[PDB]
């Protein structure tokens, strides 16, 4: 069928070894059309360990980590820590929809125990910096989304978004 | 005692100042923060609610920016001046009612997020429309001040 | 005593009339027209005023004064203005009629009510105790008419039935041919119980949906539909102009009551609304 | 009052051109649907009427009530052939009209496409229009103040625009005709004759047997005269607009569209124009 | 002179008129024509005001200013505007009739009632009254027919009697055969007593009935079905314009009215539905 | 008393309704109502109603049926879909007319029978047009709505 | 004080969001919602009434959804977009005029199983169109609101 | 003559044995045809007894029970405490109407006794919680129209219906 | 507890010896106050079967009956076939409805065997021929109603409310 992995984007570098699939396929719900990324992920009651982030598993229905959904498989080196799970795309919140999806998809999830040794008091993280953005286009927006830098003379639109359309929660714990 | 609310009026205003990009749409929130608070106190809460919703055009993307808005602070609620003023000041009803405990906020975080919900938070507007209309006014009229002051006039 | 002079008028409008209300959230009409204390529509002395003082300052640019000394300055004021408006009560209004028992034809004929006329009476028993210029010839067309309360009543012709604005059935019973006629206008005079005249006078108004058409395509812009609501042509409003002394004051009612005969009232004034006739009880009865 | 319907016939015989065909039309059929009535009744028997003639024919002699409907459907034959007969085309009214339409767009700088068709086999168009509905049970469309049958505007808008749809998609006949959100860009005018042959309405007729029946068991004949166009009539309508763009399109889709029906019933082949000649006037 | 200048016009339909009033719920068609208060077909001067700024927008491009000055401006307006359209009162519309012993058969005929001719009446005496224009032609060339009211009259024919819209027969009589012609065409023109003439005006516009085909099947669509008033060919309406002293209001009046001579007036314009020509009565009459 | 249009519509529609035994009348009745009032208007009252009567097709056993139906409750329309709807519509005209008094309910029955009355019908109705078609169409139309209603789609 | 039409309208469209399934459903009873009550405003009750039910449908199969949607809450609408649209707000008047004791619901459920005491409900509406129009006008308005905010547009 | 027998639907499972009859003739007036139901019955001033569910006449018009018509005579131990009756077939009050009934037709009824000595207060209940959905299917969908899973593969819009379709009041007693 | 029996009102004698306590109490549901009749239950799904005219049970929601409801148990030789049944004071389908009810409630109902021999085909019979509005007020509104002839003159009044309030079905097989 169809397989993606939604990859978390704190402030941190974390990320950059968390997937061993660029494309696989063709199609990413995650799509940047001269205006910005497209179809972006967020889920409920998550936030994330920064230090070799991975997605924690709360209960607040405040905890939203915003990352983007990419087709892959997780380094095929996990699923003993990774969370998978088979939604037929009525039940993604996806934001700023711009293109619909294929009736059903099989998402995978960076995952952590829940490690129950202290009060998870979890943090708001806003995604500023645009220096930090910087390197995150080259590590992430440019790895995978290998049509910056040939196509976007305009990567501001992307460089001023990210600042705003991702921020989430950490726990610093 | 509402002597709190000239701060926590100046933090939603700093929110919703730095949330609107085009000039336009700041504008536009002047118009509304003069424009609303007359018909709070004139026709109640509850329809001036309820007008205000309809302007606002509750759809899933505007709605992650606010929530996103009640957290992050460089959010972008985005869209057209006079549909995303009236967002704007419903954010403002919203900020306060958080802050002041009247509504849960997780409550509140959630059933902007499952459509089923959001009806049942108009209905929990509904049973506190005597409550917040009291306590309201003074933050609304500093929003108010604030508005005219820091926006210049169309 | 009081009042120096009392000029009682009638405001018959010539094109349609609207004296903007001021819209709200639950008015389902965007524009309204401005109600009175019981529904019916009627023109607040503010607009009354200032509409006429503005016709007046600039239809008469010699005289800028006596105008000033009567209805108030607008630079800095130091005295309260000489002239005092009243509320515009809408006298009669007019109303499609399809009627019965007469092939005598009317395509439509004057509606007024009990309560209105109850109005005017309130408006002419006190400046005839606060002016000493009585209007015995007026007063007494009233209450000839008043005395018939309860009961639907005709005065210009002879109908005994009708059907007024396509929904409203009424049994007319000619007062008497003996009452001179109000202004004369022609056409028949009817006074209805209030409890009809209400429903009747409510849709006798205008309502017209308008739209904004955007500059560049030639369609409707986002936000360009709303609703309107005037009062037709040939309505009629009663007021009063009210004067104290200082013979400017009697200027006034000597050089400038004479010379207003048309002025523009309300707004939507580049829809040709609102041009407006004046005819001074003084001289109309 | 009276005497209006029994000599309306007599009109249609004299004036023949400058009598209202719609109210002639509505009025006659009174006439027609109280035939009985107006026949069993001393007229005032003018010589000149049509309705003479049903008191001296004879048919089914013994019952009445059937010779009456009888000679109710001869008298509906007879006033199709009749509107047929007399009432022919002026035609200098729309030619004197176009023209001055047509300096008129000059005037506002309208690019104008003047066209002329000629209708092949006799046309029928708007069949459930109201002329002589209340007679025949099936109109024509007919403007009563020109008194000339024409073509609805839309209807030609409508078929050129399904015609450049079904060519050039549907975005692309929204860039020229306008979607629900945007203007249009070609005006049409609805169509006149301006010249015909001999005649304008012919009468026909249409006899379903099977329509709508289970077997062979309750089929029968229904027959319906109705009037259609005469075949040679030419009609005429413009085409203006400002966007010179969109010329190119209506030059290829009009010549094609009219070898194809334009009217009713056309599946049958009745309603075939010939693109007699499309002349063009830019804008400069 | 309250008004600089007043430009009393006619608008003849060139094509048919489709000016709509929206789709209501009291009446049976889709897509009606815009009524009155009286019932009769007029053009709210709003339409007149938009479809007329919109065109000599886009005609004289060069004079932007003066337009905006006299009509409008369109954003953030820093003073109103110098022009005012008065609602265009129907004045005469064809009709079908059908009449024996004439000297001339016709096809159609104009129409008019006697309360759309005091109408016009009362246009010319306000605006002769709120400015230094007069039209005392016109004014003659109306009381003269409005003298003979109570009555059907026709102007310049022998029409003894006829039936109007198949379906109102009504017995004429001459006026004068001297009266000159204000509708500067041959074409008799009948001037009916009301509530004979309000149905025959009524009954005299044109609903045509349209369809939308559904693509696939090539059948008519579900629900695709609708009727349309429009307006005859060559009806004509009355109006004024209006205007106070701007010295860009005098420039208006000196050009642009003296080269506005046809426009596109209501909706359906794609379905040539719109020129309509206006004819200035200062340089008719 | 007086009733108005729609009033006395539904004081028609009612009895008309509870006269169409067979459901395929009752189809055809509704056909009619909603077409009919388009043609009144585009080719007058008379012609139109004259149409009415003939396509009616009476036969003087179904105008017994059609003359009961004012005096009785139980009264039922005979005859074939295609004519017993127009009878029925043809009531339903006839019932306006009477009950506004335009025509006396004696000179209408006794039109539709003894031809020698038709003729004096036409003219009466030549004088009273203008007084009938001001509200017959606004009495109609509430017709096409009821039909419409209450009645299925064949 | 109460504002009991705005509590009202919010638990009946709590029902009609529930029942129209299709998203096209909700759409067109938006638009119903945005221009009905002007209709009514100006056009008076009975006439936007009958309005109403001809573009319903209302047959026995809606009938049904519609006695069930008054109990149930897992009743839905079946029919076309706008038949169910207009079903839909049938469904708005007729809870309105339920709970508010202007009619009785025996009375009108028995009314709506039967295919001719529906003329019943529809003449005791005549009679009450007065009172009716003047108290469902908040109700209405509310209503509007609700389905301009909580529905996207087409 | 042509005998149908009618059956309460609700949520309590009182059905198994109460009938005689799977298909009996060549056809039940109820229908399941790749669309829902059809022709589903309706009874009004009914309720059902879910102690031992029984169709109980009761006086209010609101109280309705929809069911299925079957063609059968119930289990040859009856009419004691069974409605029989005869109707014209035009007095159903059908919901979803497929094709048209030959004019007459014998019915019996689930009867219980009215039982005037509690207040027969009902109470409306619908049927949710596809458990008693799945297994009514085959407690009486299948047992009477065994073409289940021989024509319709797709059960879940026959198992969607009668999740909206069926309702009845509950006594709740 | 408290008892009250229905009394259908035909244009038939069939009523003539149904009730035995004309009050017994000082109160009814139905009511007369110097208007006519208030307070008057009407029953759906029964018709009328004059001979022995009793209330047979038929499923078209249409068949409906109308009668007033008076205090008293008939006859104790019956009730082994008239519906007995208590109802919390608000299931009954009132006209014109007066004041609240006792909240409780018994009910005696004229109940006819199904018969299912032969098809139901019930006719809407309205009361006419005043001569039966006489009648029927001798029947009950005198040995019942003696309020009547005690304080209403208005002979006519109840009349011609009788003549129209009314009107039933009845199968008349």
């Amino acid at each position: 069928s169809t397989q993606r992995e939604y990859v978390f984007i704190p402030i941190t570098n974390s990320i950059t070894i968390d997937v061993k699939i660029t494309i696989g396929g063709s199609d990413h719900i995650t799509n940047i059309d001269e205006r910005g990324i497209h179809n972006v992920l967020v889920i409920t009651g998550y936030a994330v360990d920064e230090k070799n982030g991975r997605l924690v598993p709360t209960l607040d229905p405040c905890d939203y980590v915003k990352g983007i959904l990419v087709a892959g498989t997780p380094q095929q080196a996990q699923s003993n820590d990774f969370l998978t799970l088979k939604l037929p795309a009525n039940k993604l919140y996806l934001i700023r929809k711009k293109g619909n999806i294929s009736d059903d998809l099989k998402i995978y999830i960076p995952y952590s125990s829940p490690d129950a040794r202290n009060s998870m008091k979890t943090k708001p993280v806003s995604i500023s910096d645009d220096t930090i953005v910087n390197n995150i286009i080259k590590e992430v927006f440019d790895k995978i989304y290998n049509i910056t830098q040939k196509e976007k003379v305009k990567i501001e639109k992307v460089k001023e978004d990210i600042k705003e359309l991702f921020s989430y929660y950490a726990l610093e714990q | 005692l509402y002597e709190e609310d000239y701060k926590l009026a100046l933090e939603a205003f700093k929110k919703v100042f730095n949330a609107l990009t085009h000039y336009g749409a700041k504008q536009a929130f002047r118009s509304r923060a003069r424009d609303l608070v007359e018909e709070i106190y004139n026709s109640g809460f509850i329809p001036t609610f309820f007008y205000i919703i309809s302007k606002a055009e509750l759809n899933s993307d505007s709605l992650d920016s606010l929530i996103s808005l009640f957290s992050s602070d460089n959010a972008i609620l985005r869209g057209s001046d006079e549909n995303v003023s009236y967002s704007a000041y419903l954010f403002i009803i919203l900020y306060y009612l958080i802050k002041r405990g009247i509504i849960e906020q997780k409550f509140l975080i959630q059933a902007l997020r499952c459509e089923k919900t959001r009806l049942d938070l108009i209905d929990k507007l509904y049973n506190l429309a005597p409550i917040i209309s009291a306590k309201i006014r003074t933050y609304l009229l500093a929003i108010k001040r604030l508005s005219e002051a820091l926006i210049e006039a169309r | 005593p009081y009042y120096a002079f009392a000029e009682p008028f009638f405001i018959h409008a010539i094109t349609h009339l609207h004296v903007g209300s001021g819209s709200s959230v639950e008015e389902e009409i965007a524009l309204p027209f401005q109600r009175d204390e019981l529904g019916y529509p009627t023109i607040y002395a503010s607009s009354l005023k200032g509409a006429i003082k503005s016709f007046l300052l600039k239809e008469f640019p010699d005289k800028r004064d006596v105008i000033y000394k009567v209805l108030g300055e607008d630079e800095n004021p130091e005295e309260a203005s000489l002239g005092t408006f009243l509320d515009a009560i809408l006298f009669a209004i007019p109303s499609r009629i399809i009627e019965i028992d007469s092939a005598k034809p009317y395509v439509w004929v004057y509606v007024t009510t009990y309560e209105l006329l109850k109005k005017v009476k309130l408006y002419l028993d006190s400046i005839s105790q606060l002016s000493n210029a009585s209007f015995s010839n007026l007063k007494n067309k009233i209450d000839t008419i008043l005395a018939k309360e309860g009961k639907n009543i005709t005065l210009d012709s002879d109908l005994k039935s009708a059907i007024l604005n396509e929904d409203f059935y009424v049994e007319l019973e000619a007062l008497n041919n003996k009452i001179p006629s109000i202004i004369n206008a022609g056409v028949p005079l009817l006074v209805l119980e209030d409890s009809i005249g209400r429903e009747v006078i409510n849709r006798s108004l205008i309502r017209v949906r308008r739209i904004r058409i955007d500059r560049d395509k030639k369609v409707v812009e986002t936000g360009g539909l709303w609703s309107e609501e005037y009062v037709p042509m040939k309505t009629i409003f009663f007021s009063v102009l009210l004067g104290k002394e200082s013979k400017e004051s009697a200027i006034f009612a000597s050089c400038i009551l004479r010379n207003l005969r048309y002025v523009i009232l309300g707004g939507k004034e580049t829809i040709g609304k609102g041009i407006v006739e004046l005819r001074w009880v003084k001289d109309v009865i | 009052a009276i005497d209006f319907l029994v000599n309306i016939l007599e009109l249609i015989k004299e004036k023949q051109c400058n009598i209202n065909l719609f109210s002639a039309i509505s009025l006659t059929s009174i006439v027609y649907n109280n035939f009985g009535e107006f026949l069993s009744n001393n007229q005032s028997y003018s010589t000149n009427n049509p309705l003479l003639k049903y008191h001296i024919i004879i048919l089914n002699d013994k019952n009445k009530t059937k010779d009456v409907e009888e000679k109710r459907n001869i008298f509906k034959r007879e006033v199709a052939e009749l509107i047929s007969r007399n009432f022919k085309l002026d035609g200098e009214k729309v030619r004197n009209y176009f023209d001055s339409l047509k300096e008129v767009l000059k005037s506002l700088k309208y690019t104008i496409v003047d066209v002329e068709i000629t209708t092949r086999t006799r046309a029928l168009i708007g069949v459930s229009t109201s002329l002589g509905k209340l007679i025949f049970g099936s109109g024509i469309s007919f403007d009563p103040y020109m008194n000339l049958p024409y073509i609805p505007a839309s209807e030609i808008k409508g078929i050129v625009r399904s015609y450049i749809e079904g060519k050039l998609g549907e975005q692309e006949a929204e860039e020229i005709f306008g979607n629900e959100e945007r203007e249009g860009n070609v005006n049409f005018t609805d169509a006149y004759p301006t010249r015909s042959k001999d005649f304008l309405f012919v009468p026909d007729v249409i006899t379903p047997h099977y329509n709508g029946k289970k077997s062979e068991a309750d089929a029968e004949p229904r027959p319906v005269i109705h009037l259609t166009i005469a075949p040679k009539v030419t009609f005429r309508f413009l085409i203006y607009y400002k966007r010179e763009d969109v010329g190119k399109p209506i030059c290829d889709s009009m010549p094609i569209i009219l070898i194809r029906g334009l009217g009713a019933r056309s599946s049958v082949g009745y309603s075939l124009f010939e693109l007699r000649k499309i002349e063009v006037i830019k804008a400069a």
